[PDB]
Formats: C-alpha cells, sequence, structure tokens
RNA sequence: CGCCGCCAAGGUAUGUAUCAAGCUUACAAG
C-alpha cells in the first residue's frame, strides 16, 4: 500500500504492482512513457526485500492455515533462505549482495551433508534454517540506513520536486 | 548454409547513409542466435523468472534481446493464433467422420475466442463432440498406450482441446507436458469444460512432436492417431512455420529430390520412440541333405528370431536350438507362442529408457500372443506393416551363417548392423542402405 | 504447478437431489456459519423437497429456494432475516458458486441461488456459502435450459426431489 | 511442361500433389539458382490450377511465395515475384491468402532494388494492384511510393518505364490528381532525359485518366517556372496530353493556344 | 505462534515489530539440537517428502 | 445426468494445492540426471570385471545432459509487451539503419496483445388511399381520376416530369 | 553492441538522396555561388535570362 | 589444491494549441 501509492502519485497508471511483489507494464509503453516510468534501485531493493519478506511470511501462513505442517515449512524457509536469488531477483539491483547469495548456497553445503550422514538420504528435508535468516538478517543489519537514504533521497525529489543546478 | 551473396560483387550500387555504411550487420548474428536456441534458452538454469512474448507462448529464460529478435520475426503475422485456429479446424474437419464411431451427432467449433492460444495459465474446451447417447469413455490415459480398458462414466458430450508449446532442451517431453497440463486444467477452477471427460492435445512446434492425454470413448484413439499424424505430415500454417524458421535461418537442403519420405512406415521410425523390427520367419528351419539311405527327409534344425533397432542398428539375434524340437507337439505351431515369451523376456531384461514404445512384426501371426504375453506392459504396440524385411538373408551373411547353425544353447546374441556409418551418415540413411544391402543379397 | 486453488478449503457437504440430477453442495462452514447453519437445517427440515427453480438467468445466476414459486417467499429458521458474512477469500469469479439471495440490507432467507459463471457485480452484495463438487457442476448446467418464456421462470422448472446431509457439523433439530 | 498441362487440362487433376510436393520440396537445394525453375514453374502451372477446382493448393502456395521474397539473390526474387503476380491473376484479388492490406507494404522496399528483373516484376504487381486493390492501404502509402516511381524511372528496360507511368495514373484516380502532380512536377529539373520525358508521359496519364481540367491550370502554371527543362517539360506533355485524348482537344484548345503562341 | 510486542502509527502506516530476540544460549543451541535430532528422525521416516511451491 | 459418489471428503487436496509439483518435464526415475546416475553407478559396481560383454544397456559399455527442474517453484512469469519493431521500417519502408539496425524490420500492423484485450471487454399527389392506384410508362403508380386531373394540370407525370405521351395503364 | 561506439544515425532519417536530387542541388548550390561571385565583383553586364 | 553465474541508460525523436482524474486547501468572508 505504499509502493502502489508511489505509482498512483506518478500518474502512472500503465504498471501494475501486484500482491507478489512484482512491477509489470501493460501497454507496450510509448517513449514518453517509458522514460517516465522506470525506477532506480531505491524502488527496486525495497521492492525485493519486500518481496523476500513477502515469502517468508507467505509461509507461516500457509502454515498457521494449516494445509502444510512443521517440518514441511521448516524446510520450506530453509529453501527461501538458501536459494533468495533464484526466487527474488534481488541481486539484480544491487550487486554486492550477491556475496551473500553465495554464503547461502556455500554453508547451505555444510549442513545438507550432515543431515544426510547416515541412513538418511539425498532428498529434501533439510529444516535447519538458522544459518541462512542469520546471514539475511545480517544483509539488513547494513541496509537498513542506506536504501533508509536512498527512499530518504527519492520521497524528497518526489515531494520537494529536484534542483536543477543547485549543488 | 548461407550461400547468398555476402560478397555481393556491386551490390546494387547505393547510397548507404552512415550506419548502413559502417554498422555491424545484425542478421547473421542473430540467425546464430536463432540457431542454438534450445541451449542458449534453456528452461532450468536458473528456474525464477521467465517472460513470454506477447502473442505466442515462448517465455525467454533470461534477458537476451538478440534472442528476442530472432523469435519474433518467425512467429511475425499472428502465427500461434492461426496454427491454433488451423490445426483445430483440420482435426474437426476430420470428424466428418461421424457414423464409423458409436455415433457423432455434432462436433461444434466452439466460439473463436482469441488469446486461448497462448493463455498458459487457463484453457478452454476448443471442438465439443456431442453424441446420441452414451458413449462409455475410458480413465484418461495418453496415445501412446494400448490398454484402453474402458470403464468410466458414460457421457454425452466430449471436449477436444490443443496445446500448442515451444521446445527449450530441458522440458521436450510432451507426453509428460500433455499429462501435467490435462490435469491442471481439468481439476482447475477457472475452467469452463463442459464435461469431465475429454482430451488435451499437445503439440510441441520447435522440436515439433504430438502426442494427448485425455480419455478415450471407443473409436478415437487410433482415429486420432492417424488423424494428426496426418496434420504434423502436412498443415498449411504449420508448413509456413517451418519454412519460415528456414528463411530466418538460412538452411538449404543440397539433395536433387526428396530424401525417400512419404506415408511409408520408413519415416515415423525416427521420431526418437524406439520401434523395433522383428522377423520370426526363420524359427523353424529345414537343411537340405541326402544320407546314407536314399531315402529324403526333413532335419529341424536351430533358427533365429531376429529384432532390430533401426535407429542404432542394434541386432538382437535370438537362437533357437534344435533340441527344443523334441517333445513337444504342433511343431510348425507352438512357435508363436515360444517366440513372445522370450522376447517379452527381453523387454525385462533391458533398461527402462531402451525398451520399445511399438513393435512391428512381419506377417501377421502374433498380435494376439504378444497381446497376452505383455500382460505386464500394456503400452506397447504391436503392428504389422509393408516394410517386410529380408532378415531371411541374414542367414546368407557368414558371420551370422555359423553362429546361428552352430550353438548349443539359446544363446542371444547381439550385433551391430551400422558399423561406422553413424560416424557419417544417419539412421535413416544407413537404414536405405541396410535394406539396399539386405534386399540385394535376398533376390541374388 | 501454477493454477493455485486461492480459495479457504470446505467442511460440510449437503447432496440435493433435483431433477436435473445430483448435486453436491460442500460449506463454508467456518467462513460463513450463520448463512450455512440455515442451509443445512432447512435442508434437515426437509423444508425445500418440491421446491422449484423460479428465476434463471442463463449464464448469470439461477434462483431456487422459493417454496411459493414467485420470489419473495422464504422463513429462515432464524425467524427474522439475519446477517450478511462476507468474506475477502469468498469472490463471485467462477461458477459453481453458491449465494444466499439478498433484496437490500441484512436480509438473508432461504431463497439461495447458483452462478452460471462469472458474477462480479455480486461482490459484497450476497453471502457466499457454498461451492459445487465438480463432475456435478454439469447437472446444474442443465438447470440453464433456454426455455425462459419471461425474462425468468421457465416452462417446467427443475424441483428438488430430495436434500441429503452428507456431512453434518454443527449439532441440530429440525424444527 | 507449361504446354503439356495445359493439355492435359482437368486431367491433371491426380498429379497435383506430387507436383507441388516436388516444387515445395524443390524450392530450398543448397541455394543452387534451381530455385527460380520451382518459382517460374508455379508461375507456369498457376493457370491449370484454378480450371481444375483447386484454390486450397493456391492458397497454399501463395503464402509460401510472400516469404520466399526476402531473397539476396535477384534472379530468384524475380521468379518469385512472376510467380506471386501469376496467383494474383489466377486468383482474385480480394479473396487471396496473403492478403493485399499485408503484401503490398512487402513489395514497396522490393521496390529499391535496382536490379532490372525485380523492378520489372513488381511494379507489374505493384500496377494490378494499385488499379485493382486501391483500397488496401493507407493512402499515405500510395503517396510514399510515387515518389519511389521517379527513381523507378532511369531504368534502362523500357517495359519498367512504360509500366511505371500506368501505376502513376492508376495511383491518381485513387487519390487524386494533386499530390501525385506536384511529384512529377518537382521531377522536371532534372537534368536527365529517360527521367523527364517519361514522367512528362505520366503527366498525361494522369491527364487523360482523371480528366485535365485537373492537371491542366497547374500545368499551364508551371511554363512560368524560368527553366529551360521545366519549359519544354510542360510543352512535351502538352504534345502527349493531346495525342492521348484525341477528340476532347475541342475544349482545351483555347487554353493551350496563348502558351503555344 | 509467537506473540510479540508491536508499535503501529495511528494512520496504520507502519507496524514495527518492537522487540530484541534474547535466547538464553545452552537452552537455544539445545533446541536446535533438539530440533536436528526430531528432523532427521523425520526426513528418515517419511514416505516421501515434498516442499511447498514456494510462491 | 451424472450420479456423485455420494460421500463427505471434499473434493480436491488436502493441501490446498501447497505441495503442487509441477511435473511438466521428464519424470524422476526416467530423467536423463537419473540415466547418467545409473550409467555412473553400473560403472562403478563393474570395476574387476574386465569385458563379460553382458552389455547391460547403450551407455554402460565402458550431471550435464537435460538438467532437472525443481519441482518445487513456479516460475514468476511476465509478458514482454514491448516489441522490437522498427517504428520507421514499419510505417515508412526505410530505415536509416539499414540493416545494422537492432529492431526487427518488420511491416505488419497485427493487433498487439493488451489491444485485443481492450477490445475484448467491449396516393401521394393527393395523400389518399389508392383509389385505383394505376401506373405510367415509368413505375408512376397514381390513382386514377387524381391523375386524370393531373393530366388536366400538365401533361407529364408529378413525380419526375416524364413524358406520359398520353399512355396511362393500370 | 557498442552503443556508444558505432557509426550514429538518427531516427525519422529519410536517408541519403539519389543521384538525381543530389546534383541538381549541386546545380542550384553552383548557381548561388556564381551568382555571389558576380554579386561580389559588382559585374553589371551579367543576366540570367528567362529560362536559367 | 577445482575461477566462473549480470541489471539500467545508450533508438525508435520533442515542441506547441484545446479536453477530464490524479493530486491540493477544505480555508479568509456582512
Ligand atoms: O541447488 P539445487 O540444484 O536445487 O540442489 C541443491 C544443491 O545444488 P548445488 O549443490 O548446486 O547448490 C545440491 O544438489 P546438486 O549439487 O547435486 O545438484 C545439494 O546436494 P545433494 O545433491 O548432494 O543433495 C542438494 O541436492 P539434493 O536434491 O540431492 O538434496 C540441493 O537440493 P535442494 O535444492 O533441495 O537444496
Ligand atoms: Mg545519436
Ligand atoms: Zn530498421
Amino acid at each position: 500500500n505504499m509502493l502502489n501509492l508511489l505509482i498512483h502519485r506518478k500518474n502512472l497508471n500503465y504498471l501494475h504492482l501486484d500482491y507478489n511483489f512484482n512491477l509489470k507494464p501493460v501497454k507496450t509503453l510509448t517513449t514518453k512513457e517509458r522514460k517516465k516510468s522506470r525506477f532506480g534501485n531505491a524502488f527496486h531493493l525495497c521492492r525485493e526485500v519486500l518481496r523476500l519478506t513477502k515469502l517468508v511470511v507467505d509461509s507461516h501462513v500457509q502454515y498457521r492455515l494449516g494445509n502444510v505442517d512443521a517440518f514441511q515449512l521448516a524446510d520450506g524457509l530453509q529453501y527461501i533462505f538458501a536459494h533468495v536469488g533464484q526466487l527474488t531477483g534481488m541481486y539484480r539491483y544491487k550487486y554486492k549482495l550477491m556475496r551473500q547469495i553465495r554464503m547461502c548456497k556455500d554453508l547451505k553445503h555444510l549442513i545438507y551433508y550432515r543431515f544426510n550422514t547416515g541412513p538418511v538420504g539425498k532428498g529434501p528435508g533439510c529444516g535447519f534454517w538458522a544459518a541462512g535468516w542469520r546471514v539475511w538478517l545480517f544483509f539488513m543489519r547494513g541496509i537498513t540506513p542506506l536504501l533508509e537514504r536512498w527512499l530518504g533521497n527519492l520521497l524528497a525529489r518526489q515531494f520537494e520536486g529536484r534542483h536543477s543546478k543547485g549543488v | 548454409w548461407e550461400k547468398a551473396s555476402g560478397f555481393e560483387e556491386s551490390m546494387k550500387w547505393k547510397k548507404l547513409t552512415n550506419a548502413q555504411r559502417s554498422g555491424l550487420n545484425q542478421i547473421p548474428n542473430r540467425r546464430f542466435t536463432l540457431w542454438w536456441s534450445p541451449t542458449i534458452n534453456r528452461a532450468n538454469v536458473y528456474v525464477g523468472f521467465q517472460v513470454q512474448l506477447d502473442l505466442t507462448g515462448i517465455f525467454m529464460h533470461g534477458k537476451i534481446p538478440t534472442l528476442k529478435i530472432s523469435l519474433i520475426q518467425i512467429f511475425r503475422a499472428h502465427l500461434w493464433q492461426k496454427i491454433h485456429e488451423s490445426i483445430v479446424m483440420d482435426l474437426c474437419q476430420v470428424f466428418d467422420q461421424e457414423l464409423d464411431a458409436l455415433e457423432i451427432e455434432t462436433v461444434q467449433k466452439e466460439t473463436i475466442h482469441p488469446r486461448k492460444s497462448y493463455k498458459m495459465n487457463s484453457s478452454c474446451a476448443d471442438i465439443l463432440l456431442f453424441a446420441s447417447y452414451k458413449w462409455n469413455v475410458s480413465r484418461p490415459s495418453l496415445l501412446a498406450d494400448s490398454k484402453d480398458v474402458m470403464d468410466s462414466t458414460t457421457t454425452q458430450k466430449y471436449w477436444i482441446d490443443i496445446q500448442l508449446r515451444w521446445g527449450d532442451y530441458d522440458s521436450h517431453d510432451i507426453e509428460r507436458y500433455a499429462r501435467a497440463k490435462f490435469l491442471d486444467y481439468t481439476t482447475d477452477n477457472m475452467s469452463i469444460y463442459p464435461s469431465p471427460t475429454g482430451v488435451l492435445i499437445a503439440i510441441d512446434l520447435a522440436y515439433n512432436l504430438h502426442s494427448a492425454y485425455g480419455n478415450w470413448f471407443p473409436g478415437s484413439k487410433p482415429l486420432i492417431q492417424q488423424a494428426m499424424a496426418k496434420i504434423m505430415k502436412a498443415n498449411p500454417a504449420l508448413y509456413v512455420l517451418r519454412e519460415r524458421i528456414r528463411k530466418g535461418l538460412q538452411l538449404y537442403s543440397s539433395e536433387p529430390t526428396e530424401p525417400y519420405l512419404s506415408s511409408q512406415n520408413y519415416g515415423e521410425l525416427f521420431s526418437n520412440q524406439i520401434i523395433w523390427f522383428v522377423d520370426d520367419t526363420n524359427v523353424y528351419r529345414v537343411t537340405i541333405h541326402k544320407t546314407f539311405e536314399g531315402n529324403l527327409t526333413t532335419k529341424p534344425i536351430n533358427g533365429a528370431i531376429f529384432i532390430f533397432n533401426p535407429r542404432t542398428g542394434q541386432l538382437f539375434l535370438k537362437i533357437i536350438h534344435t533340441s527344443v524340437w523334441a517333445g513337444q507337439k504342433r511343431l510348425g505351431q507352438l512357435a508363436k507362442w515360444k517366440t513372445a515369451e522370450e522376447v517379452a523376456a527381453l523387454i525385462r531384461s533391458l533398461p527402462v529408457e531402451e525398451q520399445p514404445k511399438q513393435i512391428i512384426v512381419t506377417r501377421k501371426g502374433m498380435l494376439d500372443p504378444l497381446e497376452v504375453h505383455l500382460l505386464d506392459f500394456p503400452n506397447i504396440v504391436i503392428k504389422g506393416s509393408e516394410l517386410q524385411l529380408p532378415f531371411q538373408a541374414c542367414l546368407k551373411v557368414e558371420k551370422f551363417g555359423d553362429l546361428i547353425l552352430k550353438a548349443t544353447e539359446p544363446q542371444m546374441v547381439l550385433f551391430n548392423l551400422y558399423d561406422d556409418w553413424l560416424k557419417t551418415i544417419s539412421s535413416y540413411t544407413a537404414f536405405s542402405r541396410l535394406i539396399l544391402i539386405l534386399r540385394a543379397l535376398h533376390v541374388n | 504447478s501454477n493454477i493455485y486453488i486461492q480459495e479457504p478449503p470446505t467442511n460440510g457437504k449437503v447432496l440435493l437431489k433435483t431433477t436435473a440430477g445430483d448435486i453436491d453442495i460442500e460449506l463454508w462452514s467456518k467462513e460463513a456459519p450463520k448463512a450455512c447453519r440455515n442451509f443445512i437445517q432447512l435442508c434437515l427440515e426437509a423444508y425445500y423437497d418440491n421446491t422449484i427453480f423460479h428465476r434463471v438467468v442463463p449464464g448469470f445466476i439461477v434462483q431456487g429456494g422459493d417454496p411459493t414459486g414467485t420470489g419473495s417467499g422464504g422463513e429462515s429458521i432464524y425467524g427474522a432475516p439475519f446477517k450478511d458474512e462476507f468474506h475477502s477469500r469468498l469472490r463471485f469469479n467462477r461458477r459453481g458458486l453458491v449465494a444466499m439471495a439478498n433484496a437490500g440490507s441484512h436480509d438473508n432467507g432461504s431463497q439461495f441461488f447458483f452462478t452460471l459463471g462469472r458474477a462480479d457485480e455480486l461482490n459484497n452484495k450476497h453471502t457466499i456459502f457454498g461451492k459445487v463438487t465438480g463432475d456435478t457442476v454439469y447437472n446444474m448446467l442443465r438447470l440453464s435450459e433456454v426455455d425462459i418464456d419471461d425474462d425468468e421462470r421457465p416452462h417446467n422448472p427443475h424441483k428438488i426431489k430430495s436434500c441429503e446431509v452428507l456431512f453434518n457439523p454443527f449439532d441440530d433439530i429440525i424444527p | 511442361f507449361g504446354t503439356v498441362v495445359n493439355a492435359l487440362g482437368k486431367r491433371v487433376k491426380p498429379y497435383l500433389p506430387q507436383i507441388c510436393g516436388t516444387v515445395l520440396w524443390r524450392l530450398n537445394n543448397k541455394s543452387a539458382k534451381v530455385r527460380q525453375q520451382a518459382a517460374d514453374l508455379i508461375s507456369r502451372t498457376a493457370v491449370v490450377m484454378k480450371t481444375c477446382q483447386e484454390e486450397k493448393l493456391m492458397g497454399h502456395l501463395g503464402v509460401v511465395l510472400y516469404e520466399y521474397l526476402g531473397e539476396e539473390y535477384p534472379e530468384v526474387l524475380g521468379s518469385i515475384l512472376g510467380a506471386l503476380k501469376a496467383i494474383v491473376n489466377v486468383i482474385g484479388m480480394h479473396k487471396m491468402t496473403p492478403p493485399i492490406k499485408d503484401l503490398l507494404p512487402r513489395l514497396t522496399p522490393i521496390l529499391k532494388n535496382r536490379h532490372e528483373k525485380v523492378q520489372e516484376n513488381c511494379i507489374d504487381l505493384v500496377g494490378r494492384i494499385a488499379d485493382r486493390g486501391a483500397e488496401y492501404v493507407s493512402a499515405r502509402e500510395w503517396m510514399r511510393i510515387c515518389f519511389e516511381l521517379l527513381e523507378l524511372l532511369k531504368a534502362h528496360k523500357k517495359a519498367i518505364r512504360r509500366a511505371t507511368v500506368n501505376t502513376f495514373g492508376y495511383i491518381a484516380k485513387a487519390i487524386g490528381p494533386h499530390d501525385v502532380l506536384a511529384t512529377l512536377l518537382n521531377n522536371l529539373k532534372v537534368q536527365e532525359r529517360q527521367n523527364r520525358v517519361c514522367t512528362t508521359v505520366a503527366i498525361a496519364i494522369v491527364a487523360e485518366t482523371c480528366s485535365p481540367f485537373t492537371v491542366l491550370p497547374a500545368l499551364m502554371n508551371e511554363y512560368r517556372v524560368p527553366e529551360l527543362n521545366v519549359q519544354n517539360g510542360v510543352l512535351k506533355s502538352l504534345s502527349f496530353l493531346f495525342e492521348y485524348i484525341g477528340e476532347m482537344g475541342k475544349d482545351y484548345i483555347y487554353a493551350v493556344t496563348p502558351l503555344l503562341e | 505462534i509467537r506473540d510479540v510486542p508491536v508499535l503501529y502509527h495511528i494512520t496504520g502506516a507502519i507496524s514495527f515489530v518492537n522487540e530484541i530476540p534474547w535466547v538464553i544460549e545452552p537452552v537455544y543451541i539445545s533446541q536446535w539440537g533438539s530440533m536436528w535430532i526430531m528432523m532427521r528422525r523425520e526426513k528418515r521416516d517419511r514416505r516421501h517428502f515434498k516442499r511447498m511451491r514456494f510462491p | 445426468v451424472y450420479k456423485s459418489t455420494r460421500s463427505a471428503k471434499p473434493v480436491g487436496p488436502e493441501d490446498m494445492g501447497a505441495t503442487a509439483v509441477y511435473e511438466l518435464d521428464t519424470e524422476k526415475e526416467r530423467d536423463a540426471q537419473a540415466i547418467f546416475e545409473r550409467s555412473q553407478k553400473i560403472q562403478e559396481e563393474l570395476r574387476g570385471k574386465e569385458d563379460d560383454k553382458i552389455y547391460r544397456g547403450i551407455n554402460n559399455y565402458q550431471r550435464k545432459g537435460p538438467i532437472r527442474a525443481p519441482e518445487h517453484l513456479r516460475a514468476t512469469v511476465r509478458w514482454d509487451y514491448q516489441p522490437d519493431i522498427c517504428k520507421d521500417y514499419k510505417e515508412t519502408g526505410f530505415c536509416g539503419f539499414g540493416d545494422s539496425c537492432k529492431f526487427l524490420h518488420d511491416r505488419s500492423d497485427y493487433k498487439h496483445g493488451w489491444q485485443i484485450e481492450r477490445e475484448l471487454d467491449e396516393c401521394f399527389i393527393c395523400r389518399q388511399s389508392f383509389q385505383n392506384p394505376v401506373v405510367t410508362k415509368c413505375r408512376h403508380y397514381f390513382c386514377e381520376s387524381c391523375a386524370l386531373q393531373h393530366f388536366r394540370t400538365t401533361p407529364r407525370c408529378y413525380v419526375c416530369d416524364q413524358q406520359t405521351n398520353g399512355v396511362f395503364n393500370p | 553492441m557498442d552503443f556508444q561506439h558505432r557509426p550514429g544515425g538518427k531516427t525519422g532519417s529519410g536517408g541519403v538522396a539519389s543521384s538525381s536530387e543530389s546534383n541538381r542541388d549541386r546545380r542550384e548550390r553552383l548557381r548561388q555561388l556564381a551568382l555571389e561571385t558576380i554579386d561580389i565583383n559588382k559585374d553589371p553586364y551579367f543576366m540570367k535570362n528567362h529560362l536559367g
């Protein structure tokens, strides 16, 4: 309800942000409205951290609707924390976090080859999700001030205009 | 490949502003990108975001621009809708044959809804078949089966839906696509299907191949197998797509005439389904001899069961020893039952992916013996066709001739008849060579 | 897959045998409790036997539950009409939905209706309380014959000949 | 081949699948210039398929020849356009499967190809489209090809040059003689004959089709432009005009006598 | 469930959940050891395991 | 009439699709990764054996190939509406970039998908009764005595002043 | 592609004209050249007639 | 002793003249 209010404030109405946080044109935009409607990394990096939290919240709400159980939820959001990048496209707008994508994928191996020690099997079920959760929180630990500042400049330039030949 | 006038002597000596003088020629750069489109656009490297083009169904796994500009000129003039309409009208028009079923009253092409052809998340019924009363339909199975138990809801009307898709080298298996996506729409809740019965037909445009997965009212499956093998063989919209790929790709043949392809059984052998030929003529065979005494009699010496894979050249030669020619009765009349047991034992012995989808026997004496011995394998078609082959002339070549005659056991040997021809020529041409060599040895 | 059922799970089913065939309506008892209590209570009374489907707008709705047959006679088991019970995951996007029929305010009685298609004009105006189990949606598409004679009410409307209760949550007695 | 199938007439019906299969496969062939044999064979046997009750396979190879016209070889594309011309004749224009709404725009950049065979076949086809199918356009499009038919003069074959002036006449009868004529009057200052006498001829064609009094005020006007070529051009166009109209010169002789004096 | 404190704007604009987690570290490490054990015993003894269909 | 199965269990899955499986490619045991795994395994078991020629299959004479899809992930799909078409060569027949232009060079003005979507949502002289409506040469049906009085007025007709030439008929 | 270092061109260009229009513009250009040179020379005997 | 995994701009011009919602205060007032 606020990423959609930026779009309705800028009078776009040919882009559609849907409830799973994608953003899609619907009109083959002509080139005076191709140039007014593109967003930077302050819109898109916030849109994909919200897509990440929308997937985590949808996992817990799938559990508390009661149509998936606790072992299966634990494997669920272990897959979410281990396989972002494949399911959010957040690296695209801020590429330094690709390291942490790899750091999930690296430590996944640590856990996923000690579950499968002994007669346990090479399939899904590794619901030990603390070690990926931690690093995607340590991302947000230092991405709070940066894209808070990026959105500060975005909301300033939207609500008091850009300064042409100031600085 | 391309030959056409890249030298272009004095081209037609035009004026050439600036960017058409010194800029880079995009068109070989994008026909190369079109050419490897299954492996540059494969569906499962990162399996996250994919973007389907409008008016088509191609899905573009990546941000590759040159691939998109290559794959839009060959689906140029609304041609996905055009292939949809062409095949749906061809196989509503193949149901002018109405009374050869139980019956069909009408075949209603439903209202031409645009955007059906590439709406992938939802589907409609495409042509609906009404009936007088009570088609007793089957349970849903592919059209690559044979079993078709056919005991389910006796229903009035029977829809048919047709689906189109595109290649991409990791999902080119539409035996599976038709199954999965039939289930998806028939268990859906946005579906506007008029009956719980009918079939979904999937065809695979790049890598052109077809199947279906619905349930089958009695005289339908062997009808529509031929009825859409003819559509894949010949259809004008699905031919202008073919040649428009060829023209957006700069490929040309280099043969004088059409390479031996017709409505012959030669031609569907090589659709990467495993087909086997089976010769059983020489199971019983008798030597010609004079004894000590002047009398003339017959000796039942050991015979051969030839099983031949035309795509790989593999020749499964089963020996049938002399010593099972004693004790049994009706000796010229029990080989047809003692053959299908051994052939199904061969089916059971081989790996899962190497066993056939279709077996083509010689002159018909084993369709019901193979049907009753293949109870463990429902989905194998047993056919007799008009490519009768002189595998008896294989008993004239000496490496086979001594090995068939001098054996102490049901030995079950393997040979390879395409020696090293597949290094240089195709299965198609090596088969057209082998049947020449065997028929030439046979007649002389 | 990608198909996403997108509506809450049901509880409690009533088979209902009209002259067009057998229709097995399964209820959202938790998501709409008073209306589902009304419907299984009336079906358990055998209130709806010989009741006709007196209004067919083909492609839009087909109404029933009027034992007078004119379009106004409905007597709930609450005495007064009861409240509408909306839900954000129960909307009129498809066929097979079953909903109580209203005349404005919180006025829900016995008179209910099937949908026959998409009915987005009725969102937040009627109480969806059940869907129809598939392979029997075609028996209620038999109910939409173009026979209407008028803006409503065809020649020989289908009557409800029986009404079973295949599963009964929330204990009740008839009258 | 053409004479044989024209003799067999309707008895050639169980051989049209064999022939059309042989031709459609024959039209790939290493690019090895047996593709103008296939396209020429289509142009020769285009006659026998209408009189043998075959329009499905006509609708089948019309759309195929619609996209063999992106060739780089000129002599392949010329026989393609000859075949497509013969199909446009043997079918109606308004009932053909690569319809003229999206066939003529493919032909406007073909028209900038300076090979003589491709030019020749292209404007024969554009002439038949321009008189019999002028409702399949923008009427901007006819204007942006009647600037193409000035460069489609200076073509060393004289059949091109006498077909393009007919196409000016037909374009004019479509869109009116006040836009095509300002084009032909800017063309009169070029320094080149084969390019001014054959636009003078085109002025007489646009005169006599859509009656003079639509060309003759402006053509009378541009004698006042002080250049040698444009003055000899309007006099030569009055020559071809009176030669073409004949007995309608009873009405216009008093209008041009103060010019000729 | 884990109900948790929160801090929301009167306009309903934003809802900050206002708590630092704070676990006792032996009981936390032992709880994760507990479900390492229980979750190995569930992957060993499930007939076939399906994840979530992740959006 | 489709008779119901008459059981109280509801229509669909118990998890309501929360394990939807994406089964649009070749299944797990017949997949090419599994065939590769079979070949790897059987080449590991036969190691001390030296050409015992029992043949075992095609590959096994001595995870790449078509790769397996994640079953548990629906791919997020968009529409790539924006066509790559030279606006010039579409509506003019001439691109200034020649064949170096990065766009298509198409000239077909067929509708887009969204355009199809947003169309998809939407007597007589005396003015009396015909007292012998009777005719002249040229279709003119008049009343009888009224057209006789019309001839007394003017000898030609009323509709287009055509010469009756005395000719008057029923 | 070098989108920076490719030989540029602008959209809607209409292209470089053929030989007839180019050398007609050359003759008009050369006319303006000789007219301004005789204007600078202030020649009083240059006349251009009724036909160029 | 086992690198590697990719978004945006850069092209389909901009500049004028009439015609509503978006957003803006719900005010000073004989
Ligand atoms: O990432 P995915 O391809 O989806 O599969 C990963 C993982 O992949 P990476 O190791 O490339 O990160 C491994 O599978 P492979 O490497 O063999 O493809 C891993 O280790 P194991 O394969 O040894 O288990 C396991 O795969 P598996 O499915 O066998 O558990 C796991 O799978 P998840 O995707 O379920 O984490
Ligand atoms: Mg530039
Ligand atoms: Zn271009």
